[PDB]
């Protein structure tokens, strides 16, 4: 039996009270700074304590009244007419290069942002200072400089380059709203020292789709980061202007204050390939971090070589949504940089579809000096679109291929690395990552109905004090990365599979920390076999029948595998038969006066005192007379008739249809025979041949 | 019914045809429907040998002639696309060759074919009127009935009536290589005689390969390709029921340790994975059968499918694929500011140019400078022990030498009473942006952060003005184009401009002397800065505005920054007199000038950073003396 022992695996649901805070409105972004965590949520902003998990203060960008004549920060309080919209923060950043500043951004106010200051004595007040970054472009009102945040999609990266604050923003915008307000899909806003506006340094400082396709070609930006003086963007789009399919891409460009000079895009796919193929199209979340040492060997990198981890989900047929099927895939920065620079040949390179246009003179007769130029800024830049994609394999080998992962974060501990997966339902988990094999989730509990937001914050001071901040629906939670407990482990195998940093050990009854054994028998090296049930408990020393053994921890404890060859089963001196095909670490099969059974796995042994030496016997039948057609119930009696699995009761080679079998009474109906005389009945318990009282036919 | 036959046509991109001595256009949405019309019998009264469509035109036009027809002009028209009938191009036999249009009119016996219009010497020549659209030409032999024998014609020879023309099959010319992907030929027929559907189409198979998405692999109309690395090319079947079929082609006739690429072309006798588990041979399917076979292309770690790493099936049955990741793939100074200490194996410059011929380099260096009486030709090593790092001479006539990139360890403005010619107003887009300092008759310096553009035909220099655009003195203002700009050393963030023509000196305009290279500044030394830029006033009349500045050391700046900045010898700190006043936007590249005793001289350059003049907070400027020797070296040009 397998389901009867469902107590084997870790109890997937057990409730914990974590440091948590509830929001009145959905939360969009999160920022940590100086033991203060800032939460931009629907129309609101909050400040939260790092340890206390208490709202220090809050401020409202509440329900927004809009007037067509009204400008984003011009006074409009006296307006008695109008829309009643709601601002939500897609772009939130803390900057410290100039001063301790928060740049927040609302969705409705023409995508205009606001600036807030902190006093030194009190580094948490935000209502003290409010500052619109709203510079009237009297020079060229054709382009709105401070109109930055697109209401449809926004991804913002702030950085400090050449002693200026630079904002690389990728904005998804529909063609409908373009004439209302001119925006650019990808732009670089550089901060004025006066902190009152931005300047577009040149025309080539921005790149955006040609107007005709601004309805088609949906480009949604999902991540951005910086490495090796490059700004990378992970974003989804169609395969081509015609495909209507979807696939994600990496975008790199050189961060010169002027604008994007060397603009490259390359398509990324992650595939589950087996011997003698599932491709994940849509990226769900991403996170770049330093790798684990074992992972450093497994991927060929150093402890400082930065690796990007992406959650990829297969797209719906000609649609951007997934089928709730997700995987995690790793990409070293060195390999992707080299693929961009050297590996791809010349003729595969193409011109940008949405920017250049197929019927235009550049990619007619323009080429690249790929091998002889890298990040070089030339005024007649050539925007490139590689057609050769980069493929990688899921390191989990599809351990989550049936479920969707909504978010992901990573951290490391000694030689190993642990990923903080977030499930579409909101089932946060932590799992050790390794190419060795699938990893059991040492924590799997369900948090909330709402999905886990892609906004996730990690922190680990001193490699001792660690915790992650996770948003979900209207609640944020601080989950320490030091584990929660060892009690939930319900098998020695599961208990020992736990990472060393959580002190898990079987205390002869259940897994627990070392100090918590009253009995002092804490163990972390051996798995004593445990018997759940035996089917059945009676067999002769020669009688042989199918024997099912339900239990746990039968297999030899190896690092990942659990072998059955390193196990013996004995009926005292006699050894019970081993059927390794039907015998597992969980279940076993044998086919052989109360007696005990000793099962010795690769580490320990256990005795089961229920087996008995009996033999079925027969006393009488009823009745003795029956017609030619048969069909007569034989109230067969005896003892040990319920030992062993099966009984064959037949007369003249034709089965007496068995209706009921018990230890004391047996019943069968005779079939229609061919002669009418005095015959006996034959019983089989698969080895114990037994004859009974003769039964006479009539006609 | 309603059928499709463009799958039998060819296709060309961005082309159109014009016959000088000739054909009708109709508005049709689908060019495929037009091609079907052209094939469909009686559809066009003429013999539609080709078709042309333009999506922009949405116009459909058939040509009764091929591209091979004499007197036609090909025009490279992006919007127009050509669809040619491959039968005239086939020049071979498929099956019975029912629709054969070959321009062959000879028999195996070499007697000329009897014309199909003249019924002598044999009278079975009513077929030109019997069968419409079958394209039996004046004399060329066809298969009007699609008879199994092939193209047969009547002989003008009397004794023999008709004989089948010997015309080759199509498999004769199309050979095959083991890889298959390299092959790109003319077969468009599957192994069972089916025809490959249009790779541009999406019906009746909604496959994955998109020819524009995946170019470079011959994803043409219907010609067989090997995209998935099969031993043979295959194509999706025109039949909706048959998913895809292979293409029958006869075969053609007539290693290291380091890793190149991802191991595709690489072969290696090593077959041990990082786990150390070896791998079995390709013949031995043990433990679990592997699809790949040697006939498709030992027990080594190869890459038949061209994955990221070569993979060989581990002897362990549980692991299907193991990757030998231990393979190696074929793929700077500190505290030594003098390049003589390190032998830099670098033939490149910071700008990316290669070096020059070191013989003439040594000759010119010795002639120019005789500092001291070795190194290798064309390398990062330098003889002069330059503090800014190793460098190398360059062959560029404009610049003969460049550094080799190896890592080694006004707010509250008071207007000026008079005008000073040391300032240069950076004019781009016909307006001031930044301030520059005049060193020579043809040399200015400013900050690197004042150049949105890397070109020069847009910038402009305006000199000798007391106002923003010289609103006062139009009599003496001067305009000069920029001839060259040069970026400073690593982290210097300074640029040197030589103008299109040196400006003759005058009382107003002034060139400025340079600091002593080893000089140091005393604390609190008052100096002056000049600017046209932002001042915070309600109205900037554009007049030159002056401010006074005072030196402070690393400390008071650092506590004023509260540890924000860790200062360096490349930097000079100086702040105001506890009042709110300092450089801001529009003043970048402005000069800080000071005197030893009487002769005033530039010590600093206004650089953007850390806000505009926060009261009681000193500003940071470059050390001009940190580069004075380098400027003296570059002045040789």
């Amino acid at each position: 039996c397998k389901e009867a022992l469902a107590k084997s695996e870790m109890n997937v649901n057990m409730k914990y009270q974590l440091p948590n805070f509830t929001a009145e409105t959905p939360i969009q972004n999160v920022i940590l700074h100086e033991h203060h965590i800032f939460l931009g949520a629907t129309n609101y902003i909050y400040v939260l304590n790092e340890e206390d998990l208490q709202k220090v203060a809050e401020y409202k960008t509440g329900p927004v009244l809009e007037h067509p004549d009204c400008f984003p920060c011009q006074d409009c309080s006296s307006k008695a007419n109008l829309v009643w919209k709601d601002n939500i923060n897609m772009a939130l950043v803390v900057d410290t290069y100039y001063d301790d500043q928060l740049i927040s951004c609302g969705s409705v106010n023409r995508g205009t942002c606001q600036r807030h200051v902190f006093p030194h004595n009190h580094t948490a007040d935000i209502q003290s200072e409010v500052h619109c970054i709203f510079s009237p472009q009297i020079e060229e009102p054709s382009q709105c400089p401070d109109c930055v945040v697109s209401a449809l999609g926004a991804k913002v990266l702030s950085s400090v380059k050449d002693r200026f604050i630079n904002f690389f923003v990728g904005n998804t915008i529909n063609s409908s709203y373009f004439p209302d307000h001119p925006l650019h899909s990808i732009s670089v806003r550089r901060l004025k020292e006066t902190k009152d506006g931005f300047m577009f340094l040149t025309d080539q400082s921005y790149i955006d789709v040609l107007p005709e396709f601004r309805d088609s070609y949906p480009i949604k930006y999902v991540h951005a980061f910086e490495s090796n003086n490059f700004i990378y963007f992970l974003t989804v789009q169609r395969e081509t202007l015609d495909a209507q399919t979807f696939h994600t891409r990496i975008i790199r460009f050189c961060s010169i204050n002027s604008g994007l000079h060397s603009y490259m895009e390359m398509p990324l796919e992650c595939i589950l390939t087996e011997k003698r193929k599932e491709v994940f199209n849509i990226l769900q979340a991403a996170y770049v971090s330093k790798p684990g040492a074992q992972l450093a060997r497994q991927i060929g990198a150093s402890l400082n070589d930065d690796i990007l981890f992406g959650v990829f989900a297969q797209s719906k047929p000609d649609s951007a949504e997934p089928m709730d099927r997700s995987a995690m895939c790793a990409f070293p920065i060195k390999y992707v940089n080299d693929f961009f620079n050297k590996i791809v040949n010349k003729n595969n390179v193409r011109c940008l579809q949405h920017f250049y246009g197929p019927n235009h003179e550049h990619c007619f007769n323009r080429t690249l000096l790929r091998n002889s130029s890298g990040c070089e800024a030339r005024r007649d830049e050539y925007r490139t679109e590689f057609t050769t994609a980069l493929q990688r394999v899921d390191l989990f080998m599809g351990q989550f291929s049936e479920v969707l992962l909504t978010s992901i974060s990573t951290f490391i501990k000694g030689d190993l690395t642990i990923a903080n997966l977030g499930t579409s339902e909101g089932r946060f988990m932590q799992v050790v990552v390794s190419r060795s094999g699938p990893s059991t989730p040492h924590v799997n509990f369900l948090l909330d109905s709402h999905p886990v937001s892609p906004e996730v914050i990690v922190e680990h001071t001193l490699n001792q004090n660690g915790y992650t901040l996770v948003i979900t629906g209207k609640k944020i939670t601080k989950i320490p990365l030091n584990g929660l407990g060892c009690r939930h482990f319900q098998s020695c195998s599961q208990c020992l599979s736990a990472p060393p940093f959580v002190q898990c050990g079987w205390c002869h009854d259940k897994c627990v920390r070392s100090e918590e054994c009253l009995s002092g028998t804490w163990t972390q090296q051996i798995c004593l076999p445990a018997i759940y049930k035996v089917f059945p408990n009676s067999a002769p020393l020669e009688g042989g029948t199918r024997l099912t053994i339900c239990g746990w921890d039968f297999g030899f404890r190896r690092n990942n595998k659990f072998d059955l060859k390193k196990t013996r089963v004995l009926l005292g001196n006699e050894s019970c038969t081993l059927t390794l095909s039907e015998s597992t670490m969980n279940t076993l099969k044998c086919t052989v006066f109360n007696m005990s059974i000793i099962i010795s796995n690769g580490h320990g042994t256990t005795q089961y005192s229920t087996f008995s030496y009996v033999d079925p016997v027969i006393t009488s039948i009823s009745p003795k007379y029956g017609p030619m057609a048969g069909g007569t119930l034989l109230t067969l009696t005896g003892n040990y008739l319920n030992s062993g699995n099966s009984r064959h009761i037949s007369i003249g080679g034709k089965t007496c249809t068995l209706k009921s079998v018990s230890n004391s009474i047996l019943e069968c109906y005779t079939p229609a025979q061919t002669i009418s005389t005095e015959f006996a009945v034959k019983l089989k318990i698969d080895l114990a041949n037994r004859e009974t009282s003769i039964f006479s036919y009539r006609e | 019914k309603r059928r499709n036959t463009i799958h039998e046509f060819k296709k060309s991109a961005k082309t159109t045809l014009i016959k000088i001595d000739p054909i009708k256009t109709k508005k049709v949405n689908t060019a495929d429907q037009c091609a079907n019309r052209c094939t469909r019998n009686k559809g066009l009264p003429f013999t539609c040998k080709a078709f042309v469509f333009d999506k922009a035109r949405k116009q459909c036009l058939w040509f009764p002639f091929n591209s091979m027809s004499s007197g036609v002009k090909k025009e490279f028209g992006h919007e127009f696309d050509l669809y040619e009938n491959k039968d005239y191009i086939r020049n071979c036999i498929i099956g019975k060759g029912r629709s054969y249009k070959g321009t062959v009119s000879i028999t195996k016996s070499g007697i000329k074919c009897q014309p199909w219009s003249s019924m002598i010497p044999h009278e079975h020549s009513f077929l030109p009127s019997s069968y419409r659209g079958k394209d039996l030409q004046e004399n060329y032999c066809r298969n009007p009935r699609g008879e199994e024998g092939g193209p047969w014609c009547f002989t003008s020879n009397p004794e023999v009536r008709y004989e089948v023309c010997d015309i080759p099959q199509c498999s004769e010319v199309e050979c095959m290589t083991c890889n298959g992907e390299s092959y790109r030929g003319l077969m468009d027929h599957t192994e069972s005689g089916k025809i490959c559907q249009r790779w541009d189409h999406q019906t009746p198979h909604r496959h994955k390969f998109l020819p524009e998405r995946y170019p470079d692999k011959g994803f043409d109309d219907n010609y067989c390709r090997n995209p998935d690395g099969q031993p043979r090319p295959w194509c999706y079947t025109l039949d909706p029921h048959t998913r895809w079929e292979y293409c029958a082609i006869k075969t053609c006739a007539d290693t290291t340790e380091c890793i190149q690429g991802q191991g595709e072309g690489y072969r290696g006798t090593v077959n041990t994975i990082w786990n150390g588990i070896p791998c079995q041979r390709w013949d031995s399917q043990y433990p679990h059968e592997h699809d790949m076979t040697p006939e498709n292309f030992e027990n080594y770690c190869r890459n038949p499918d061209g994955s990221e790493s070569p993979w060989c099936f581990t002897t362990d049955p549980n692991i299907r694929v193991g990757y030998c990741s231990q393979i190696p793939n074929c793929d700077q100074d500190c505290y030594r500011g003098n390049g003589k200490n390190y032998m830099g194996n670098l033939s490149q410059t910071r700008s990316g140019l290669t070096c020059s011929m070191w013989d003439k380099n040594m000759e010119d260096l010795h002639r120019h400078i005789f500092w001291e009486p070795k190194l290798n030709e064309n390398y990062c090593r330098n003889p002069d022990d330059d503090a800014h790092g190793p460098w190398c001479y360059t062959g560029n006539p404009l610049i003969p030498w460049d550094y080799c990139p190896i890592s080694r360890c006004v707010v509250n403005g008071i207007p000026t009473r008079t005008n000073i010619g040391w300032m240069v107003s950076l004019r781009y887009r016909n307006k001031h942006i930044c301030g520059g300092s005049l060193i020579k008759e043809s040399w200015v310096l400013t900050a690197r952060q004042c150049f949105p553009s890397r070109d020069l035909k847009d910038y402009e220099a305006w000199l000798g003005i007391h106002d923003v655009h010289g609103r006062g003195d139009e009599k003496c203002k001067q305009v000069l184009n920029v001839s060259q700009l040069v970026y400073g050393p690593e982290g210097s963030d300074l640029v040197l401009m030589k103008l299109a023509r040196p400006a003759v000196l005058d009382d107003f305009v002034s060139t400025i002397d340079l600091p002593n290279y080893g000089c140091t500044i005393p604390e609190k030394t008052s100096c002056s800065v000049y600017g046209w830029g932002y001042t915070g006033l309600i109205n900037y009349d554009g007049l030159l505005r002056v401010a006074h500045l005072y030196i402070m050391g690393n400390e008071k700046c650092s506590q004023h920054h509260r540890g924000k900045v860790t200062l360096n010898e490349s930097e000079i700190c100086a702040g105001a007199e506890k009042i709110g006043s300092g450089p801001c936007e529009g003043d970048y590249g402005g000069p800080l000038v000071c005197e030893q005793h009487k002769m005033r001289m530039v010590l600093g350059v206004i650089v953007p950073g850390r806000g505009c003049a926060i009261p009681n907070r000193p500003g940071i400027f470059v050390r001009v003396a940190y580069y004075a020797k380098w400027i003296h070296k570059i002045i040789l040009t």
